[PDB]
């Protein structure tokens, strides 16, 4: 929930997950996220959803949406000797979904 | 929909859904006003039945006496009294409630590089404090103009509220029911006659899940609760039961979760480390407008009195570890900031899920 | 005149006269503020001039009249005062400012939150509870203003009034500032001759435990008059009662033309800061006579000190002298400020440490609920500045102001934190300046401030294994800095360790515990949870007024009776034990839980006086020194 | 109200792109995306405003195209499209 | 009419008029009256404020009242409306004003010679008008009676400069002492020092005294009180009074000239014939004993006026007495309700709890308080132990404290080369061997101390900050914790727990005593003249002798060279030495006080007038001193090279050492009055260097 | 309000009006009650005025004081 700086109006976007909405989202650099998406992501493949409560706006919106992503492994090249999670920083649980 | 408003929906009711995104504070209007003339000392009455307009005195106090124009007494004792000479007496004055609202587009439908449209809404009387922003409405109301002080004659489109309609109803303690009906309180004593309860309830409890049996015992057990005690020294026994659900991959404990968070009268299904734009356990930051300290959310607290499903319990920040640990074990959160010191109540049972390290579980 | 006014005026003094008790406060109003005045002219303070009312004894009465002050205020609260002015008249004219009225009791459908508020309540008597989050500056307000005329030599006066003086609207007749008497000759304002009333504002926002979890806060103005001025500060829950006015016009004059509607506050009568837990304002109760006569012959007794502890929490098993050493702190001792202003320490800090399921959350929790002054922090959840103090900027001057955190909000009272072990370092270098010298330094920037923060410290800690060892050195055990180990009075080491008959005695206690029904309650159903707001003024369970083990309301009517009243002076016969203790604890051979150092010398002499507090003694002895060592060796051994 | 900056191609090379306000009337309302390119015709005119421009210190005007026509530069199937 | 009522009061400004009249000339305190011979400084140019003193007052109506003739209570009637008094007093002074024994010279000030020409120019209207009148002789006819009617006629006519256009004096009211009130059974709310809590608005318009610590004091500006205009056209000056913060400058000439003729001149404000006074707008915060419990320290605007400004410095503990008065309202306008006002305090008179060093004077009162602690004798031991007297024991550290409060010689070199004279002390120990205490002592004795924490105090809370100043419309340097410390001592409790930054500020501070600062908001070098005193504990909080000092002080070498002196404090348990200090202890905690009775501590302002006076001395060093302490330095670095491979090192001596030996010599020497130092004041020097850390260690 | 404050008056037009009602069914001066009989006239079409007259109402008082 975003205040713009010169209309003074608030605005609740629910990001590329809720927009892709009975669609697709493709994320490139699936790798180099920050902490705060790789908790959306999660949120968005474990239920289809994402529950926002901020400013006063206490909902959940619908985040059905199939995702397409791109990624690179550690160093640069993968390793055929190392498996898949050794060869990302994605953790289990979302290389699971 | 809102973007598909239209200069022929102007001044007629319109049906429409979206999503409302702030609820202004409650406005007085005045519906009947008892006035006074300052010298003169004529008195009068105005009465108000129409609160539509916005940004507009459509009704105000007249703008002359209006003893002489009546002329109802005999005598009539040049004077003029003055512009505006009329005094409100308050003390005899009535007055109602009016809210301005925001609605806006849901976010699930909106062009890509468009930032989402919405309309200011006005309501009054018992149409106000109907709504809390979030929740997703339909609205029957009058597409209506102001003037605004971009075009030489361009109008702001407003909404009248005429009616409000909530899609579904979000669950707290403030909107939960404590009412009965005869018939459904009769239907739930045969339930507890039956001696078979317990497996049926327990058969209820997640049918597509195949085994855990035990778990599923260990979830209605959970979803009932037990008997809270208060002891004369005040130290407070809690009722609650937290369980932890520790495993492998792919077996079924997340939807064990899920199906936790939709069976539970009140239930907030999170990750360890929160929802995307929802925190855990508690947040206090500062009112948008006024810079007041105030509780934003957080999962533990939103679910008070009813069952929070933390997911990949693991992962989880330090601050919320201890704010989880006080939570569970005496069912409150203690908030000690510069501006604010509190102690406030997250009496909710914890069903936590995990994986362990190296991928699967290890006997050794 | 009116007719109606003066009827109600007459009936107004029928209920002062049927109820003598207001005809004996405005009594005892009078003979402090001319005994104050007899002293001043003799060789101080002064009392307003009003009067708390009951509104239920006024329902009895009248309920007529009663109606009519909850429902119509502005035509029934004029008449009353003007009553209780003619009957103070009466009866002030053997030994000048108009009386007031304050009002308590029930309210009914009037008790309401600022949420609750709305438009149907205006120009009705209202009670509010909330939360203080903004109070203005305090203001004189001009009511008359002297001037002199010095080409006659004769001094003029003029009166002014506002809308938010009268319950009732007036015309509107501004009088502008004299400059010129009638004849043209020059005025001189004659400051010190003129009147000032203070005036100020406050937002009372609902309580954050009675708000909504997601929503925005609902809050609103209150005005406060000349002796209601300065009785909140910020983060107080009060309750205000007055009348909810509305001003002015809502933009229906033709200056005016927008919609602010109506602007609408809270003309406040009364204002009651109240006791919430872990707040600022303090718990305070009235201690009538057979109170304190129970007090005082409970504290002939010889058992006394066994009596108070065993009674803190007895749904705790065990852990007898922790309740010993939390008595003696809210006790607290006595503060010493020397003449030339070197500080010494008169409270006690506690740190438990031990194995997980020992009832040291429950403990805190205990004390946070029975202590006057209580806060409770959590390690990682507090901060650096959320304990000490913040700086922020307020919108009308914009120069920087202070935000107190726990610890100052916690001055003269208690902090309770849990989880010590997991706190971040900055705030342990807080907390190191907090637990000796007593105060808090800001050194921001531009702001260079000391604030008082004499508190007493519970803290709750866990092994760096999660379980105590035996075997390994305690230094290894709790792994926190000599410095923090040194501040804490008493350190407790709790484990778990288990025996056939412990554990079976400390099951059948739980269980027991666990079978308890409040007096009133059927078998079957729910306790329900009410919070707790107490007003603020100036293993058995049957424990009914002292028959065995007191009660804790009237622990506490104790503790706060042993704390104002007795400030005992240390001897020779005490000195004697703790300096001979403290010598044979500094050449001890044997390892001990914590350091000894200098401060453990005043440690004994803090709990020699606390314990000396417990049997209301202004003198302490040598049975006080004796104790107060011995429950020191248990915390070191 | 439109925003039409000329098309990042076109732009000479050190030169920045352009911008108009472009004015839409009653059935050209919500016609054009925001990212697309489109060509407009219309009259091209001066904006009114109180007292001009103060800052420039020059009587200088503001202009805007009022569009008369937008033409551009979706996924519907026919019934044959289904058969085919 | 019935628009202005009249009331009586008890005040009459007719025989108070006349009793301040004869009080000025009459008032023999015991060359003849005070206040007139006062005054003739004031026409000689030699003095600029006159202070009317409250005690002076209740004195002459003690005199008046054994007389047996009825005086008003005018110290009463000052006291509750002190605003009308200064304008009646004010009149009266002006009335007995003694003619100036000087002539003006070039050399006297610009405002003198224009009141001088002003006050020749009425003079000249006068007689110019009488003399013209008396050549009209209109009548033709009683000598005195014709005299008194024609400067009747003549001083009506005529426009003269007014006398607020001809003072060359600032009026200000001393507040009556408790001590003085004392003895006239008069109780005194005047010199009763209220918090900012007490003062309420029933004290609006009253002389009162409030006590608390300056915050903020704004930069001396020029605040216009009347403007004077110049008209081509008549030649009139027009002069308009300001009484607020803003006002509207005169176009048109409002002159009699002007007035009546058909055409009006133009005004031309000019500065220097305008009315201006020095103003300067300061916050006083309440005392932390002040507050109430759980409660923020509030402040009081106090406005400056005249020869008082620059008399009130941030953190200076004051009484500042002053009339309490309303100003016009500031704040949002739908958030008032009435007539509210803002308040401020006009000032008076400035008491300072701690003298400044610098403020020192040898006056008579002072030099027999002085004679006297130097005939006591042994006045070294006497102030070192009378510092913290109820910490037990410790008397080298209370001696390097004491050393620390005096300080060396500041050296100026031709070259402008700087060495500075100020000692810094290192205090590092074992906890609970009241290191805080010590410090809290010597910062609460020293007029200029700030208390500062490890991470308590921030960078930008000990170095500066680009604030704006809203009353003189500014942005200004504000100076943080060192600045405030300047010429003074910062406190730096908890040593080791600061953060880097801090520790390069006060790396620049302790040697070069500036603090230079190149941010994106400033480019500048500031005065940090601060003498440091740290408090610290060892690496793992507990001293082991199993390390290195070097390996358990966490300190760098550079830092650790820059204090002259570091005490290690070691808490070694013993059976007779801890006997006696928890002796000690029970005893302060008994009777509230110190336990030896063969001595009397010094008091904290008689300690700091010795300091003063201390500080006043500059002493040299002679050549056989100097052969000494060259000696002393080469046998220092050879017994420093020897220790060096060994766990006995407490560091390697520098340079640095033999000016910390100097500066404490220098020190020692000022604590003896004397000009010269000594043998035995380098060798006291010596030996404190040797037992602050080898003594105790070996021990 | 304040601009038309109240006043008390002794008189009271609540049994004043019973009184005058009681008066003109119960005045037998000395067919049935005269101002009763009176009314059956003005009724009828056959009296125009009716005249109420002080002595009536004075013999009336008399009655109900004795
Ligand atoms: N016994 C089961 N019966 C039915 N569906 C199952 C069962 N076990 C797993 N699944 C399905 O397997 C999928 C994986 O979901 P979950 O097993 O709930 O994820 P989870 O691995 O348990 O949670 P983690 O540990 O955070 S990845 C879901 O679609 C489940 O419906
Ligand atoms: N020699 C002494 N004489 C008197 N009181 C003492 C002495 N040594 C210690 N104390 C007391 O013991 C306590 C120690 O407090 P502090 O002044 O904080 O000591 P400390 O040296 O600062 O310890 P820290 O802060 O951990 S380095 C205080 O109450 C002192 O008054
Ligand atoms: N000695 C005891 N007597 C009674 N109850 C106890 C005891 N020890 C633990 N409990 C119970 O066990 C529960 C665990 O909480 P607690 O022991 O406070 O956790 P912790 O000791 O880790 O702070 C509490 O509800 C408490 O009632
Ligand atoms: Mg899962
Ligand atoms: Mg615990
Ligand atoms: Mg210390
Ligand atoms: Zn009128
Ligand atoms: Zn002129």
């Amino acid at each position: 929930v975003r205040k713009d700086p010169i209309t003074k109006e608030w605005t609740l976007e629910g990001g590329a997950l809720v927009l892709a909405d009975k669609g697709v989202c493709l994320i490139d650099e699936f790798d180099k996220m920050n902490d705060q998406d790789r908790t959306s992501i999660h949120e968005a493949m474990e239920q289809q959803s994402i529950s926002i409560s901020k400013a006063g706006i206490v909902t959940t919106l619908q985040a059905r949406c199939s995702i397409i992503a791109a990624a690179n492994p550690n160093g640069g090249r993968y390793n055929s000797t190392l498996p898949l999670a050794q060869n990302v920083s994605l953790t289990e649980p979302i290389l699971s979904r | 929909p809102l973007r598909d408003l239209d200069s022929e929906h102007v001044s007629k009711i319109v049906r429409l859904s979206g999503i409302i995104i702030s609820t202004s504070v409650l406005s007085s209007r005045a519906t009947y006003l008892s006035i006074m003339c300052r010298n003169c000392r004529h008195t009068t009455s105005i009465t108000i039945n129409n609160f539509n307009s916005i940004t507009g005195n459509t009704v105000s106090l007249p703008r002359s006496c209006l003893s002489t124009i009546e002329s109802e007494s005999s005598m009539a004792n040049k004077k003029n009294c003055g512009p505006d000479p009329y005094i409100i007496i308050h003390e005899s004055s009535k007055f109602i409630d009016q809210q301005f609202l925001k609605l806006q587009e849901i976010p699930e439908l909106v062009p890509v590089g468009e930032m989402p449209r919405n309309l200011t809404m006005t309501c009054d009387r018992y149409l106000t404090n109907k709504v809390i922003p979030g929740t997703r409405v339909t609205i029957v109301g009058i597409y209506s103009i102001y003037n605004s002080k971009s075009g030489v004659a361009i109008r702001t489109p407003y909404i009248k509220i005429l009616g409000i309609q909530s899609d579904v109803e979000t669950s707290s303690i403030w909107n939960s029911v404590t009412m009965f009906t005869e018939e459904e309180e009769e239907e739930f004593l045969q339930l507890s006659r039956n001696p078979k309860l317990y497996e049926i309830l327990t058969n209820s409890i997640a049918p597509s899940i195949f085994g855990n049996e035990d778990i599923k015992k260990a979830i209605v057990c959970l979803l009932m609760g037990g008997s809270k005690k208060i002891l004369p020294d005040g130290m407070r026994l809690r009722g609650d039961i937290n369980v932890l659900l520790l495993g492998d991959p792919g077996t079924a404990k997340s939807q064990l979760l899920k199906f936790v968070e939709k069976v539970s009268p009140i239930a907030v299904y999170t990750s360890g480390k929160g929802s995307s734009a929802a925190g855990l356990t508690a947040s206090v930051q500062r009112d948008p407008m006024t810079r007041e300290f105030y509780l934003e959310g957080g999962a533990m607290v939103l679910a008070d009195g009813g069952v929070v499903c933390i997911d990949e319990f693991d992962k989880m920040r330090d601050e919320d570890r201890v704010a989880i640990h006080e939570a569970m074990e005496q069912q409150t959160i203690s908030i000690a900031k510069a501006g604010i010191t509190t102690v406030l109540n997250s009496r909710t049972s914890v069903l936590a899920a995990a994986n362990p390290i190296y991928g699967r579980y290890d006997d050794l | 005149p009116d007719a109606v006014f003066g009827d109600r005026v007459r009936r107004f003094q029928e209920f002062l006269d049927t109820f003598t008790s207001y005809r004996d406060s405005v009594r005892s109003i009078q003979v402090y503020n001319s005994n104050n005045a007899a002293n001043y002219n003799d060789d101080l303070n002064i009392l307003p001039h009003r009067i708390i009312i009951s509104l239920d004894d006024l329902r009895e009465f009248d309920r007529s009249f009663w109606s009519g002050i909850l429902v119509e205020p502005a035509y029934f609260i004029p008449p009353a005062e003007k009553a209780l002015t003619d009957l103070a008249d009466s009866m002030d004219d053997v030994p000048r400012h108009p009386w007031k009225l304050s009002f308590k009791g029930s309210f009914g459908a009037h008790a309401l939150s600022p949420r609750t508020l709305t438009a149907q309540h205006l120009n009705k008597l209202v009670s509010v509870e909330g939360i203080v989050t903004k109070t203005s500056l305090v203001r004189p307000k001009l009511i008359r203003s002297v001037h002199y005329a010095a080409k006659t030599g004769r001094f003029h006066y003029r009166d002014y009034t506002d809308a938010t003086t009268t319950l009732t609207t007036r015309i509107p007749t501004p009088a502008i500032y004299p400059t010129e008497d009638t004849e043209g000759n020059k005025l001189t304002t004659e400051y010190g001759y003129s009147t000032f009333i203070d005036h100020q504002r406050i937002t009372v926002q609902e309580m954050p435990e009675m708000a909504p979890a997601g929503q925005l806060p609902r809050s609103i103005d209150v005005i406060l008059d000349d002796d209601l001025v300065d009785k909140t500060k910020p983060g107080d829950r009060v309750n205000v009662v007055g009348v909810f006015k509305s001003l002015g016009a809502g933009g229906m004059n033709q200056s005016n033309s927008t919609l602010i509607g109506f602007k609408t506050l809270i003309l406040g009568n009364t204002v009651y800061p109240l006791h919430a837990r872990s707040t600022g304002v303090a718990a305070r109760q009235m201690l009538t006579d057979f109170d304190i006569r129970n007090i005082n012959k409970l504290s002939k007794k010889k058992d006394i000190f066994d009596i108070l502890s065993q009674s803190l929490a007895p749904s705790i098993y065990g852990h007898d002298h922790i309740k010993k050493a939390i008595l003696l702190m809210l006790m607290g001792g006595v503060e010493k400020n020397l003449e030339n202003g070197s500080h010494l320490r008169g409270d006690i800090n506690i740190l438990m440490v031990g194995d997980p399921s020992t009832a040291k959350s429950q403990l805190l929790r205990f004390v946070l609920n029975t202590a006057s002054l209580a806060i409770a922090t959590t390690g990682r959840g507090s901060s650096g500045v959320g304990l000490t103090a913040a700086v922020t900027t307020d919108r009308e001057t914009g120069e920087r102001r202070l935000e107190a955190g726990a610890m100052v909000l916690a001055d003269r009272g208690v902090v309770c934190i849990d989880e010590f072990d997991k706190m971040t370092d900055v705030d342990r270098v807080a907390i190191h300046e907090v637990m000796e010298q007593q105060t808090v330094t800001i050194a921001k920037a531009g702001i260079h401030t000391t604030l008082n923060a004499r508190c007493s410290v519970i803290a709750a800690a866990n092994p760096v294994f999660g379980q105590y060892d035996v075997n390994r050195d305690p230094h290894q055990n709790i792994a926190l800095p000599d410095s923090l180990l040194s501040r804490f009075d008493l350190l407790f080491v709790v484990t778990d360790d288990i025996n056939e008959i412990r554990d079976r005695s400390i099951s059948e206690h739980v269980l027991r515990t666990h079978r308890y029904l409040p007096p009133g309650y059927l078998e079957g159903e729910p306790v329900r949870e009410r919070l707790n707001l107490s007003l603020a003024v100036g293993g058995n369970y049957n424990g009914t007024e002292i028959p065995k083990l007191v009660t804790i309301p009237f622990l506490r009517k104790y503790v706060q009776y042993a704390k104002e009243r007795v400030i005992p002076q240390l001897t020779q016969e005490a000195i004697n034990v703790i300096v001979k203790n403290y010598t044979d604890l500094r050449n001890d051979d044997n390892t001990k839980k914590s350091p000894i150092t200098a401060r453990t010398l005043e440690t004994l002499i803090r709990l020699a006086t606390a314990h000396a507090k417990v049997r209301l003694s202004k003198t302490v002895n040598k049975v006080d020194a004796k104790v107060a060592a011995n429950l020191l060796r248990f915390a070191l051994l | 109200r439109v925003t039409l900056q000329e098309a990042p191609g076109t732009v000479p090379p050190g030169r920045l792109p352009r911008h108009r306000e472009v004015i839409l009337l009653a059935d050209l309302v919500d016609v054009s995306k925001p990212g697309e390119e489109v060509e407009v015709t219309g009259i091209y005119k001066n904006n009114y405003d109180g007292n001009l421009n103060a800052k420039n210190g020059f009587p200088v005007f503001a202009t805007i195209i009022e569009a008369n026509s937008i033409k551009r530069r979706v996924f519907s199937w026919t019934e044959e499209e289904e058969r085919e | 009419s019935a628009a202005l009522p009249s009331i009586q009061l008890p005040v009459d400004y007719n025989n108070l008029f006349n009793e301040i009249t004869d009080f000025l000339v009459t008032f023999k305190q015991d060359k003849g009256p005070k206040y007139m011979a006062m005054l003739q400084k004031v026409a000689n140019r030699e003095l600029n404020s006159v202070i009317i003193d409250l005690d002076d007052i209740l004195q002459y109506q003690n005199e008046k009242f054994l007389q047996g003739t009825q005086a008003d209570d005018l110290v009463s009637a000052i006291q509750q409306n002190a605003n009308h008094f200064t304008e009646l007093f004010c009149r009266a002074i002006d009335n007995n004003m003694p003619l100036p024994t000087k002539e003006i010279d070039y050399k006297d000030d610009v405002l003198d010679v224009i009141l001088n020409q002003r006050r020749l120019r009425n003079e000249r209207m006068l007689s110019d008008r009488t003399n013209e009148i008396r050549s009209e002789n209109l009548m033709d006819t009683p000598p005195s009676s014709m005299n008194d009617a024609l400067r009747e006629v003549v001083e009506d006519e005529t426009e003269l400069f007014p006398p607020n256009l001809t003072r060359r004096y600032f009026l200000y009211f001393k507040p009556l002492s408790q001590n003085c009130a004392r003895r006239y059974r008069k109780k005194a709310i005047s010199s009763k020092p209220l918090s900012v809590r007490q003062i309420k608005g029933d004290f609006l318009g009253q002389l009162i005294t409030v006590r608390g610590i300056i915050t903020r004091v704004s930069d001396v500006k020029p605040a216009v009180e009347v403007i004077a205009y110049t008209c081509d056209q008549c030649g009139y000056e027009v002069f308009q009074e300001v009484n607020s913060r803003t006002f509207t400058p005169l176009s048109e000439c409002t002159s009699e000239e002007c007035s009546q003729n058909q055409t009006k001149g133009q005004l031309f404000m000019s500065t220097r014939a305008s009315k201006f006074s020095a103003f300067q707008e300061c916050k006083i915060q309440e005392l932390s004993q002040q507050v109430p419990v759980g409660h923020i320290p509030r402040s009081l605007n106090i406005h400056v006026n005249g020869t008082l400004v620059r008399s009130l410095s941030p953190g200076d503990i004051v009484d500042v007495t002053g009339i309490f008065l309303p100003a016009p309202y500031t704040g949002f306008k739908a958030l008032k309700a009435g007539l509210l006002t803002e308040t401020y305090l006009e000032a008076q008179f400035v008491r300072q709890h701690k003298k400044k060093f610098a403020s020192f004077s040898l006056t008579s009162d002072v030099e027999e308080r002085v004679m006297e602690l130097i005939t006591s004798g042994d006045v070294y031991n006497r102030l070192a132990k009378s510092i913290a007297p109820e910490i037990y024991g410790n008397l080298d550290v209370k001696k390097a404290l004491l050393l620390l409060l005096v300080g060396g010689v500041d050296k100026r070199v031709g070259d402008g080369m700087k060495i500075r004279g100020d000692i810094n002390v290192c205090l590092m120990g074992d906890p609970g061997v009241a290191k805080s205490q010590l410090l809290k002592a010597i910062c609460k004795i020293s007029p200029r101390g700030v208390y500062t924490t490890g991470k308590g105090s921030s960078g930008v809370g000990l170095t500066a900050a680009v604030m704006k100043d809203p009353v003189t419309d500014e942005m200004i340097l504000e100076g943080g914790a060192l600045v405030l410390a300047d010429n003074g001592i910062c406190c730096i409790d908890e040593f080791d727990k600061m953060d880097e930054s801090d520790r390069t500020a006060i790396h620049e501070v302790m040697e070069q005593q500036t603090i230079s600062i190149s941010k994106a908001g400033i480019n500048t070098t500031l005065n940090a003249r601060t003498s440091i005193l740290a408090a610290a504990n060892p690496l793992y909080g507990r001293y082991n002798p199993r390390l290195s000092p070097l390996d358990n002080i966490n300190l760098p070498a550079a830092l650790l060279s820059r204090f002259d002196i570091l005490f290690l404090m070691l808490d070694i348990p013993s059976r007779d030495d801890d006997e006696k200090l928890a002796e000690h202890v029970t005893y302060v905690h008994m009777h509230n006080k110190q336990p030896d009775l063969d001595f009397t501590p010094v008091e904290p302002s008689k300690m700091r007038e010795y300091i003063a006076y201390a500080k006043t001395k500059r002493p040299v060093m002679s050549e056989a001193v100097n052969d000494y302490v060259v000696q002393a330095y080469i046998r220092l670095r050879q017994d420093s090279k020897r220790e060096m491979d060994s766990k006995f090192s407490f560091g390697q001596a520098t340079p640095r050492t033999l000016l910390g030996i100097i500066r404490l010599s220098q020190a020692l020497a000022k604590l003896r009055l004397a000009d010269m130092v000594d043998i035995d004041d380098v060798e006291e020097a010596l030996r404190l260097v040797r037992v602050s850390k080898e003594s105790l260690y070996q021990e």
